């Protein structure tokens, strides 16, 4: 559950990203695929060598759909809902994996905006991604 | 998976680089401050009550320098890294009975507080072999549990 | 994230709890205790004997506390909120805790309701219990 | 994993009053329809879209009886389970990259499956016992992630 403070946090913090979204995605997903192999039995069909455009586009994607949840961050299971039908229901994702990527996304913010990404902003953004991870890995339809 | 030649060069290159009364103090008071129940563990540390007062605690930085400093020694000994934190297993696990989830989440702070200071040095493949190690301090930490 | 059919199971099946409030509050208390041991560590000011009255006491508040989370489910952060500042802000829970009391309600729902513990009901009923565990161990206010 | 000779008597009156061929397939039916993810492994059942299905359908019902026997060697060999499992656990992790967790979460299950059979009968000693078993067990599974 995320606090007045957090909220504000995140939309400061997710406005600095800008216009490299798309780019953080795509490496948010490319060390999570060099990090943790076995996420990319999820992906039979994607080309997932380096500099991959399936994954480039794949990862605007999913900047896309977390910049909508930070918009919508106050009713973010209606306007995930779609999403979470894609992964809870028909994927059935292990919430284990959603962990894995929510770190790297962490990891490409400190790398790419260091001084946004203060102690707790860490937090915050923390609490963020655990949310839309639980969203997105419950059946609630 | 195992550390081959590649990556051993690739880490131990930027754990030079790495300042060595700092890091642990920031991995250790992000911890404490992300994962709050974490706290609990040090009400002997006394003010934790705020991110300012937690990242600036010198018992904080104090403490973490010696997390950083198992980290390092866990480095030179990779190939047996559970004898290295047999001792650290027994207090961790035996005494003060910490849940071996929490030794993920500080291998991963640390992480991101690589990420936070080295910015584009920490790439993909560096978190990868970075990944390997942290996921074996932790192991390694809780054999005791097993 | 609860379902609508999750909430009406909830209802549905910690309603038939009623009377015996106490008695399996108290009961899943006790098999936390005996199962998982560290978790007294949070208990020594209790009288942690079996059939202790202040055991019992205990668990008509949870029991109560889940019967009023039941009540308030679609707000449960603003209906727990007094709880949330109890367990996360001055307690630090460690939120594996909430697993293994989540773990032992659920043992004695399925010893003393059988015929309500369909597989349906345990999975709703696992997931409310997961959401008053984040719930409780967010700081959020 | 150490029973005492009580709870060991008491744990093994239990089992042998257990439907060594339902409830395997009731805890394996549970663990899909409470952790739906679980459901990727076992895309080579067929019919998994409802609880009523899951819980009806014949390979549930025959990979439980299986996995319940597992549980069964398990009990008989509590000593090393690590041994007993050497091989199980080559294969849910080397082969299977089973996650860890859902080993606790099955067991965990298998535990609830017994409340649900035994009732009263299924006292907080009894299980206390059992979550000994069970934590003893996923244990030895997940041993090569060790
Ligand atoms: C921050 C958390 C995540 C977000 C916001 C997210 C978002 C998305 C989005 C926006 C799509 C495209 C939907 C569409 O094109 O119709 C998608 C598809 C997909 N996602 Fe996720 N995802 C997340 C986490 C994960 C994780 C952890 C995995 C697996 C490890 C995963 C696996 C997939 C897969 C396999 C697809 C199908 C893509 C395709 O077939 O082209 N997602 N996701
Ligand atoms: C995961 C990697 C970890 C490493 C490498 C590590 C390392 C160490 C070391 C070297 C000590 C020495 C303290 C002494 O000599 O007395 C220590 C103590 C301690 N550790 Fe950790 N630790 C880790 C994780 C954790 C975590 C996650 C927690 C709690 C959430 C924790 C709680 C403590 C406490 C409370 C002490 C002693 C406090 C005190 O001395 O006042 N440890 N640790
Ligand atoms: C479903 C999960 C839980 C619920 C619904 C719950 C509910 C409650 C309630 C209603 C109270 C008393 C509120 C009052 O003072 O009127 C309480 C107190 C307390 N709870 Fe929890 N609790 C839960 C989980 C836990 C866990 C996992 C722990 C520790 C392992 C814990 C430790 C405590 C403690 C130490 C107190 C102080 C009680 C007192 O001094 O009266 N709780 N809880
Ligand atoms: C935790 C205790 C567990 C025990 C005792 C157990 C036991 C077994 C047994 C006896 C087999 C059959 C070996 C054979 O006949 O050759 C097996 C295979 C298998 N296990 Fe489990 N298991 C456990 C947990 C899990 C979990 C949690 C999953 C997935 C979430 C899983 C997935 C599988 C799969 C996919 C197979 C092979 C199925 C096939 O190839 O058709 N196991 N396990
Ligand atoms: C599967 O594990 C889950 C699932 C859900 C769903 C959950 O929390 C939902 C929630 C929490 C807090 C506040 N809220 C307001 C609306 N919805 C919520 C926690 N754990």
């Amino acid at each position: 559950v995320l606090s007045p403070a957090d909220k504000t946090n995140v939309k400061a913090a997710w406005g600095k990203v800008g216009a490299h979204a798309g780019e953080y995605g795509a490496e948010a997903l490319e060390r999570m695929f060099l990090s943790f192999p076995t996420t990319k039995t999820y992906f039979p069909h994607f080309d997932l060598s380096h500099g991959s455009a399936q994954v480039k586009g794949h990862g605007k994607k999913v900047a896309d759909a977390l910049t909508n949840a930070v918009a919508h961050v106050d009713d973010m299971p209606n306007a995930l809902s779609a999403l979470s039908d894609l992964h809870a229901h028909k994927l059935r994702v292990d919430p284990v994996n959603f962990k894995l990527l929510s770190h790297c996304l962490l990891v490409t913010l400190a790398a790419h905006l260091p001084a946004e990404f203060t102690p707790a902003v860490h937090a915050s953004l923390d609490k963020f991604l655990a949310s839309v991870s639980t969203v997105l890995t419950s059946k609630y339809r | 998976v195992h550390l081959t030649p590649v990556e051993k060069s690739a880490v131990t290159a930027l754990w030079g680089k790495v300042n060595v009364d700092e890091v642990g103090g920031e991995a250790l008071g992000r911890l404490l401050v992300v994962y709050p129940w974490t706290q609990r563990f040090f009400e002997s540390f006394g003010d934790l009550s705020t991110p300012d007062a937690v990242m600036g605690n010198p018992k904080v930085k104090a403490h973490g320098k010696k997390v950083l400093g198992a980290f390092s020694d866990g480095l030179a000994h990779l190939d047996n890294l559970k004898g290295t934190f047999a001792t650290l297993s027994e207090l961790h696990c035996d005494k003060l009975h910490v849940d071996p989830e929490n030794f993920r989440l500080l291998g991963n702070v640390l992480v991101c507080v690589l990420a936070h200071h080295f910015g584009k040095e920490f790439t993909p493949p560096v978190q990868a072999a970075y990944q390997k190690v942290v996921a074996g301090v932790a192991n390694a930490l809780a054999h005791k549990y097993h």
